[PDB]
């Protein structure tokens, strides 16, 4: 690889340097290069990680959103062709992903955070495959996103506070799953109340490092359940 | 679009 | 190039959806290509090649001037290194905007509006390139981006009116070029005030069409002088 | 009067200070205090007087607008009582206003400017008037802004070039006027669409003192015209 | 007086349509009245009161600033006398809350909350009083401020958890008094930084009622402390 | 609501 | 200013 | 940084 060269501990600096640049594809291709030195990222690598691909990805997403609205009003190949280069360049950098989940950073081993954590990329980057996919394959892209969203929350449920930030994070995109890639708006209301309120109910489980990703996480459950009642 | 994290 | 299989008319309709998903880096090859085909550009065109360069070497220089903060501030190398990064790749799209500019569109021939709106690219990537370069080379390129506006000016003063704004903004930027890169910022403050003045004093040759783009960087002029005095 | 003892120039100071420390109520009556004087109001008096009362009487329409909200979904006195309050202080604030100008400010003479502005002044405040006006009284306080309006039209129309700002703002409201007040949707889409079109034709008119308050009316005209095509 | 013939309940209603009006002199009067009909305030109502009369003496603190920093720059009598009229309407404010609080709501009765609820609120407007008095009334008004803060904190730390939202606001704005008003920025820092820290601590006391509130001071007295240091 | 000077 | 509540 | 176009 293009970062084979490059000491594990430069590349995680190069990535905290990216990432003051806004520079997310070096961010991402950085932190690629740290996972493939083959050791266990810490928390803060992990998140290093999770940001400089949400952002590649996300601008993906909203160019092809873009493209994709002009298409469909649209009825030259031209519209086409251009989503379909957006498209493909998107499913890459997800396949990218699940590659580097797959290979190297899902284990049956470390924190249930940890696990948890993966787990939820997963999904995600499955749902965000799934989001341009059509017939044979999308409803099995969605499969995949479920069950990896599912076990992510099993394992939630039983090592992690109801306040957790990553659990309530992944609670907050499952419902977002059933929502707008499985059609279940019911499950998508009752998960996120669900959290919600069993948030709110212990709420004295808040952790003095991480309340206010707990509390920021908590309103977008509520304001989902606005935007869908 | 709803909110995800 | 990979643009060469591309009809011109697809080159440019695709530019514009790429503008419509802020994906800059695709509407400058798409431009690229265009410009490739041989035949003079629109002032239409002309202003999706300048926006589409404009955004990819901003976004280098804002990521540059982060790193060269930091580098500078922390007087390992890995500061140096990714800025020598950054740095190398804004200096490549300089260079491709540049060649284009001396190889396919500046001509002795075409609207005054055309020369000038080229000349005026051509002293700005080379002001680009001046705000990196270091000693023996940035000396010269300071001179290879002023002759460039100086002949720009030329033209503008004989054969635009006084509110023209590729006119105007040629001053601002050359004004800039004076403050921040020639170390005179008295020829810079002269300039920007006499091309305000004479803006308002010829106020009546605003056009239909433009006016709203000259009384927007007549602003810009005042702006700066307020910054500079 | 409050201000009988205070000299007018004091009135003046003391306006521009209540103006800077955005107390509009004090701002209106040292002006309401220097008008009554009785020596004419230069041009920047003028718009001292206009913004005070303006900003005044916006905050009680605002707050009008909100109870009659509440109150027209209601369908206890409550909210109809506070609502007569609120409109019985609005009411009164621009019968001193109207007062004012019939008393002191109006007159056979002058700038044709000033004409138009004062007169600009009562269409619009009888305007304000009719917003809360039912019934027997409402289409004569209608009557009465309409022949205000058109007068000042007449007057524009004829000493003012078209892009005055004094002459653009008068048609804005006029135009505001005929959808709000008087139902005629087409003679407001007209009246904008030919303000703007014949600002325009002659934008060669700005002025250089003003030329910053034509284009910003000349868009708040586009503006109407887009919400209401 | 000019409430006394309206139903306590209608006062209240009023009160509430005033909020939404922004029409917060209205708002005062209302809750005036209402407390003047001699029973207790709820929680509700207590914070109705409170949010009228802040938002009255808040918008003449303001006023009350802007002239003073005009007048100090100045060294006609014209800017001293409108300060003094603003200084005076200030002082007629916070004298006719300072009244309600111990003619009708301060009591050796009630929740603990409600005793620092009112205490707060005397040691705050004797606190405004302070910030335009001069001389030997200046040090006068300053120890009343803080007999009133440092009851309100002395029944706080005995009866209300460290997260508690009037509690925290009590030592956010005693750290303001100590600071802006008693010159001793290292009692207003070791303050806020301990109200701080205690809320941490014991950051299990959250109450799902008001969390969002108490986080929100909690970085309120992290802001007053970046400021400061 | 529309815009008026 | 600093801030208070 | 100074306005340029
Ligand atoms: O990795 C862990 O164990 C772990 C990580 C964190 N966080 C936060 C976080 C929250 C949820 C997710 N999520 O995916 O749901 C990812 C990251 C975060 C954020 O940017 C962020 C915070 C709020 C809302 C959205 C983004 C950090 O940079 C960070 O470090 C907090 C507690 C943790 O336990
Ligand atoms: O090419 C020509 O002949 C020509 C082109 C235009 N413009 C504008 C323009 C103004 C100045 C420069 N400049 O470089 O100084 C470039 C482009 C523009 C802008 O985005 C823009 C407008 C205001 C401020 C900054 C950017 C257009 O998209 C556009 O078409 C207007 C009159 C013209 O004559
Ligand atoms: O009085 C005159 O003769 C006269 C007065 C001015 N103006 C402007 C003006 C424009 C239109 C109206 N209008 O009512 O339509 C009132 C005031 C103004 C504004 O705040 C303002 C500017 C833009 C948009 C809205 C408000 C001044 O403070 C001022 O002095 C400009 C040219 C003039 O000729
Ligand atoms: O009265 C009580 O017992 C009581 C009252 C509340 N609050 C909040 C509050 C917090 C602190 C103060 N303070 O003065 O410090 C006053 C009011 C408030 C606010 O607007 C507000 C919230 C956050 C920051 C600033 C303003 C409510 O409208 C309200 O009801 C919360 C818990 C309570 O126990
Ligand atoms: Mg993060
Ligand atoms: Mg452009
Ligand atoms: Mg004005
Ligand atoms: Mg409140």
């Amino acid at each position: 690889g293009a970062m084979g060269s490059m000491e594990r501990a430069s590349l995680i600096q190069k990535a905290k340097l990216a990432e003051q640049a806004e520079r997310y594809e070096d961010m991402a291709a950085f932190m690629k290069g740290a996972v493939e030195k083959g050791e266990e990222l810490s928390c803060e690598e992990r998140n290093l990680l999770s940001v400089a691909y949400k952002n590649v990805v996300g601008g993906q997403r909203a160019a092809w959103r873009v493209l994709s609205s002009i298409e469909q009003k649209s009825n030259g190949p031209e519209v086409r062709e251009y989503r379909e280069k957006v498209e493909t360049e998107l499913q890459g950098v997800c396949d990218t992903v699940l590659g580097l989940l797959d290979s190297h950073l899902i284990k049956e081993a470390g924190d249930a955070e940890s696990r948890v954590f993966y787990l939820k990329m997963k999904g995600d980057y499955y749902r965000y495959l799934a989001e341009v996919a059509t017939g044979d394959d999308k409803k099995r892209i969605i499969d995949s996103a479920r069950s990896a969203y599912q076990e992510a929350m099993d394992i939630s449920k039983k090592e992690m506070p109801p306040t957790n930030p990553i659990r309530l994070g992944l609670a907050l995109n499952f419902s977002v799953f059933h929502y707008e890639i499985a059609n279940s708006p019911e499950e998508a209301i009752s998960l996120a109340k669900t959290t919600f309120d069993e948030a709110m109910a212990d709420l004295h489980t808040l952790s003095e490092d991480s309340y206010k990703d707990s509390t920021l996480i908590m309103q977008l459950l509520r304001d989902n359940l606005t935007l869908w009642t | 679009f709803p909110a995800t994290v």
